[PDB]
């Protein structure tokens, strides 16, 4: 895509988290489990959608052919009564294709770009308080129940109420 | 030793939907929408509630005349829309041709409903015989002719000048039909109408027409050298038309009132009505699709999606599906 | 402790204008562009220096013929463009038709200015009547005619064959106007032609028209049940134009010097002059705009904005405002 | 969005910085102050001027209707000129409107990259020489000066002047 | 020390490629593909390995009806295409006009190839005069006549009544030309053919025609009164053609076999034959590019690229080049 | 660009590379070096290849006109048939400039991304075993032999292989 995240950095989707479009996988002291981001999946769906209804709504005032006749003394303008309607069906399919082509790839940058926001957004909570592993994923340099991660997907998260002991155990395999 | 842990990810599934953009082919995607219909009943249904008036091998000359083989459109109901064959087989039974043809069908093209009526009874013609029929145009084996138009001869050995005059005291307008025969020769002529030299007058607040048989030889059609030339006009609610004539004058029997307006059109299609209902009608069949776009056929009425050429239409919705 | 800091941001302010993209609607932006004009000022201007010519209740062909109600324009001065109301009351008030009227419109509108001229004076025809007049063509309140053309009629009880021709020596092509009258019966051709059975031949080295008057019964319009056709040709410059008539003739006097052609049109309007100048003028109103769009009235005149259908066009310039 | 920067990682844009687009926020130990970047808010107004220039000039050739008549027998030619010219003014208001709405979010999108290649611009100077703070902030691991911070602002800084003062301050709170 | 070191980068050249794009101008790039021809070889050339018909000062209907003028032109191969000039000199050199025109020429753009036929030879009018000739229709110095048609005037003082008949019994439809004579003044008319009051009949199983002469005054044109109108039909296959006449007639003497049909087109040009070949050819000039554009000329005949109006179309397929 | 890779942060294109579009500087013990990234090379030149056959084919169905001639009593239709020819001209013209100034940008903006995504891909396999210069360039904590430097251009890069030394290299200067 438009900077490497879809099929990009993070190498695959994950069939197993069937909530939404974009979200996380937790692993801490409680089990493992998926959860999607309900908030800039929403914003997703609702873009989607108006692009759809846009799409259609550009196409409700166009051309429509109607059969005339002509008679054996008329060929000229029969040639281009035909040329005319061919023409504007022709225009039409043309931007009915294009269209369709031309979103359907900023489509799919769109939702590159979620998937980068939101690991910008998880990046920036977290900093020095995990190891980013470059595959989409942060190991945390605490432990993180499953209260602390609810904090990081809604923006809650605290970095000071874990800042010190992760500072010890980057320390402590450095030491 | 590796502890706790968090990822950012995306959805996937089983999906084998694909999508098209200017850059790649043939891209997999989770979620996608068709947004072109590509497919029709192969029937001709009613439009809402309303059946098409499907001529079968008439022509609307034929109907509109009264081609002996078309009786079964003497008296219509209000249509939807009209169907018409490609090639009719019951056009002018008696050759000839129809003047401002492709003006009336347009004109036709925007109306739903006649109403029939009779302006001049055939026997209201005293001094002529109002019988004047051919083997170009049969009946039930005998030798017919157009139902809403006369064929007038001379009666015993004359032909008096008519001036005959018909006021639209009706509140709806009238498609007012009538022609003139060209004869073979002089004497064709003089069999005919005893008068050699001839005239059709035609009045009306707006028409001021003058027309004469044009007597020549021409190549036999359906067994006949002569030919017959019709002319209408829409005689507005209170007017009146005026016809004075000589001879070769075929005169209106029934006229069309003006019932109703609206959208319309004539469907040129092979096909037959197929019992069905449909918002929205194509000659080589109907489409019930919620789709924004089909590509059935151009030539639709009703309430329809666009029509374009492509043969697939595809939006992506969704997001690349992961292997 | 806490040290020193730098901070990237970007611009807000108090705009409420909103602009919409294909997946965001009504998005409020830092600075927008309008790019579509709205507004006119509901008048009929000038064209840079130049009047319209605004007929008021005036259609083109009274205009032209010279119906006794449209003496305002006898001689009109160069125009920019031509003003018609949607249902001129001032026609032809002789009742009939002007043959290839919208062909003849549509040359008037590659005109910006005649100068008329007479080419034949009342005062020459000394064997026949040239004072012809109907009641239907009222001026102050009796019985007029058209300016611009006579009917001849006979004089004493006779009507010799007419044989009137005239060389355009102007350098530039004269539009000329002639008609012919059709009476409703024999009798009314006898009380005002007394020829029977007459013609009109007019010639030009590319005009080769013969006409004979259709007398037969019509209906009556403005009590008349006469008619009077009308026909125009453009007689080039050096050319001649040969009238032969033996009656029903209603022959020209004066004819228009084509001056100026140009781009021009014929508006539909029902406005009137509102003493106000514009280069870009529409039939409901004038534009004054910077803007590179507009969609107040697809069919202008001038250097005009680019005409949508759209409503709004906004462009975002600036960046996404913070609430 | 496309970005996670215009209402992203700087949440809300500044009301007080009115010289011009994309800028600065200055605190060090000589008060606060906005200055506008210069570079990249010209490269900006101009490409979006130019933009809209583009625009306007790429439509000046396009169809112009004009009042035709017809007489009542020529209602096929009068249907079909009403169907040609509603076509075109069709046509070209599909162009427009779509034209506008694509460039729209292309402009939206190009203010938004511009916030995101500032920071970046900034961030890539930086370095270990100050804290990122993740809301659009630098904190600085040395002394900045208004005139080492008018350094960051025009690409010229020099980084190892300040490297030492910035690994000290970075081992006191480190140890 | 410094170690080891790795380095992001993109590629580079001395090009001087320039595309455009909605916010940037005149951007330099690595590379870019015109996709628009711009260049002709100023030529008119066969089409693929078919020569065009270049009339060269003749006009479709010089050609067709034989003005003398033309004789190059008799018996013309097949063409792929036709070249007329804007203003041909030699078109109906006897003053007049060629009735629906513009529809026989459109007519003649789906047909590749003529083959001229006898339909009356010269020495069957024992009863007429086939000698009419004009000034107006010069050939060698004296006084011709068009060579497809004949003119025929009465003999010693008599125009017996002409009824002529042809069948066509080959496998292709005739193009059949013949025409009215349109004399000054009653005199001439029996100076000529004899009888004061004429017709021309002329039947088909589609066509009814009646002319009758238009005897007017008219300015002179080459130094003359007279007009003569052509009018003309195609003769399906099996059908017959009649003619009945009593003067003014100018009959038929050859006509054309329609034998092959096909692309063609008549492109206006002051070009002559170039001894080249091309596969797509312009009125200016013909095409040898693999472009998908062009902008050389909109009338294109041949596998032609599209035609735009654009001076540069330059696609960008590398990426921005360092300075 | 909409990124700022390109004549952004990494300054300058290479003249030197004339092996491929995207690609990588090494200098080491084993000399230097450019190698041309193969993978997202040709799938740049696979879409920009389409890109070109696609807006070549969806104007292969694109307007022709045809000569018709009118005579002087047929002034309207002549008209109308001028207008309606050079309408479809307009249009089309229209689109296909329009495609193609568009289609450019989105094709600069494209080898823009490319660029950032070959960055950040060796951003996340190196993390804290390199330091960042800030122009495009990474300065390994290690040694990086013609293996470790091929296994960072196929995304093999092993992270811990050298996670122990960098540290070590960290401190050293750190020191
Ligand atoms: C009414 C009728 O039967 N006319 C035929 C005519 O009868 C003549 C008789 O009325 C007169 O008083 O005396 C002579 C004897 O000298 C005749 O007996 O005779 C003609 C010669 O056979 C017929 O022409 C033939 O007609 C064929 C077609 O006939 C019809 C038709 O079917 O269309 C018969 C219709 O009765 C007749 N209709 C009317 C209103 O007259 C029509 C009509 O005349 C023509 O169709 C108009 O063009 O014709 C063939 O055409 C055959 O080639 C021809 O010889 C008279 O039909
Ligand atoms: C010229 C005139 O007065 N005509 C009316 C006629 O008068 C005769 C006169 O023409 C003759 O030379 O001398 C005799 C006596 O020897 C008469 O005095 O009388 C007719 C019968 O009453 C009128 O018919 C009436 O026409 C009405 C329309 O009148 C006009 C009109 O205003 O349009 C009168 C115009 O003067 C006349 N113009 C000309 C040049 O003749 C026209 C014109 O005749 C028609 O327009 C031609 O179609 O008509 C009503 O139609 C009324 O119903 C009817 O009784 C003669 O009008
Ligand atoms: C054939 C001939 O001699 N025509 C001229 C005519 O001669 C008369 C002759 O026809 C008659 O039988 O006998 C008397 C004496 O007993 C005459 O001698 O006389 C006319 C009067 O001057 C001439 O008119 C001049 O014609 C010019 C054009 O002449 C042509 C032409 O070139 O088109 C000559 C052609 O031979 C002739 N063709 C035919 C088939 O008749 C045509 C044709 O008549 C006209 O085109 C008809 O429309 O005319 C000029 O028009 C000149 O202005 C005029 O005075 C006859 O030439
Ligand atoms: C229409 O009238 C013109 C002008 O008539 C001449 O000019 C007047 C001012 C006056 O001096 C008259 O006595 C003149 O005849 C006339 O054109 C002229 O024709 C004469 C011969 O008759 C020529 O000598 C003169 O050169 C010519 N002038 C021009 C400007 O052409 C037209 O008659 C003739 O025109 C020429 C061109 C020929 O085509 C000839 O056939 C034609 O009769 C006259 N037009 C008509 C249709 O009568
Ligand atoms: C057509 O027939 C009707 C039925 O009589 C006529 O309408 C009536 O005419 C009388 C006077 O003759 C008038 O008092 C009535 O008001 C009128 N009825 C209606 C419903 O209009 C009509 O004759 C005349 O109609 C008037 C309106 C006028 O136009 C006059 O010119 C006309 O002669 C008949 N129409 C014709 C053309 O003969
Ligand atoms: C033109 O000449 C041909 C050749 O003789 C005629 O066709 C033949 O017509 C007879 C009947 O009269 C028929 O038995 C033959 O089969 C037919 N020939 C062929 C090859 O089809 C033709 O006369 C008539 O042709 C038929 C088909 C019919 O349409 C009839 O109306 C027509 O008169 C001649 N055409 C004319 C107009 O005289
Ligand atoms: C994509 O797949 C369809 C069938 O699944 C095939 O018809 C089409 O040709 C493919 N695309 C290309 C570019 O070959
Ligand atoms: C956009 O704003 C207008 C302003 O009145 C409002 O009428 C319209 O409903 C809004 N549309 C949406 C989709 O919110």
């Amino acid at each position: 895509g438009l900077f490497g995240a879809i099929a990009g950095f993070i190498e695959g989707g994950w069939q197993g988290m069937v909530d939404g479009w974009y979200g996380y996988h937790h692993s801490n002291e409680q089990g493992s489990g998926y959860a999607a981001d309900k908030e800039s999946t929403q914003k997703a769906i609702d873009g989607v959608t108006n692009k759809v209804n846009s799409i259609i709504d550009k196409m409700n005032t166009q051309f429509e052919a109607v059969g005339r006749e002509f008679n054996n003394l008329e060929r000229r303008i029969e040639n281009l009564n035909k040329k005319m309607e061919d023409g504007f069906l022709d225009v039409w399919t043309y931007n009915a294709e294009l269209l369709v082509l031309m979103e359907n790839e900023r489509t799919l940058d769109f939702h590159d770009s979620n998937v980068k926001n939101l690991y910008d957004k998880v990046r920036l909570q977290l900093r020095d308080n995990a190891k980013e592993l470059g595959n989409g994923c942060f190991e945390f340099y605490h432990r993180c129940d499953n209260e602390c991660m609810e904090s990081v997907r809604n923006g809650t998260y605290d970095y000071p109420q874990y800042s010190e002991e992760a500072r010890l155990k980057r320390e402590e395999i450095s030491g | 030793d590796p502890g706790d842990q968090i990822c950012i990810g995306y959805h996937a599934n089983n999906s084998t939907e694909q999508v098209d953009t200017i850059m790649e082919k043939n891209v997999t995607v989770t979620h996608a929408q068709d947004i072109l219909e590509k497919t029709h009943n192969g029937k001709l249904c009613n439009l809402d509630g309303v059946k098409p008036l499907i001529l079968r091998d008439c022509s609307v000359a034929g109907w509109l005349l009264g081609n002996p083989m078309c009786d079964e459109f003497l008296n219509v109901p209000e249509w939807s829309y009209i169907v018409e064959k490609i090639n009719p087989a019951n056009d002018l039974c008696y050759p000839g041709n129809f003047n401002d043809y492709e003006e009336l069908k347009h004109l036709l093209s925007r109306i739903n409903h006649f109403e029939k009526i009779q302006i001049t009874p055939k026997n209201s013609w005293s001094d002529h015989e109002a019988s004047g029929v051919s083997s170009a145009c049969p009946y039930q084996g005998r030798s017919s002719f157009f139902r809403n138009v006369v064929w007038l001869t001379k009666k015993d050995n004359a032909y008096p000048t008519i001036k005959r005059s018909y006021n639209n005291t009706n509140q709806e307008d009238l498609l007012v039909l009538w022609g003139i025969h060209h004869p073979n020769d002089a004497t064709e002529q003089t069999r005919l109408y005893q008068n050699p030299t001839t005239y059709i007058s035609v009045g009306t607040s707006t028409l001021n027409q003058k027309l004469v048989p044009k007597i020549a030889t021409r190549s036999k059609v359906k067994g006949l050298s002569g030919r017959m030339e019709f002319f209408w006009t829409i005689l507005k609610s209170n007017d009146a038309i005026n016809f004075e004539s000589n001879g070769n004058f075929i005169a209106p029997e029934n006229a069309y009132k003006i019932v109703k307006k609206g959208d319309s059109t004539i469907m040129k299609s092979e096909l037959e009505y197929g019992d069905c209902n449909t918002k929205c009608q194509t000659p080589i069949g109907a489409i019930n699709s919620s789709m924004p776009f089909h590509n059935i056929h151009p030539l639709t009425i009703g309430e329809c999606p666009k029509y374009v050429k492509s043969n697939r239409l595809v939006l992506a919705t969704g997001l690349r599906n992961s292997p």
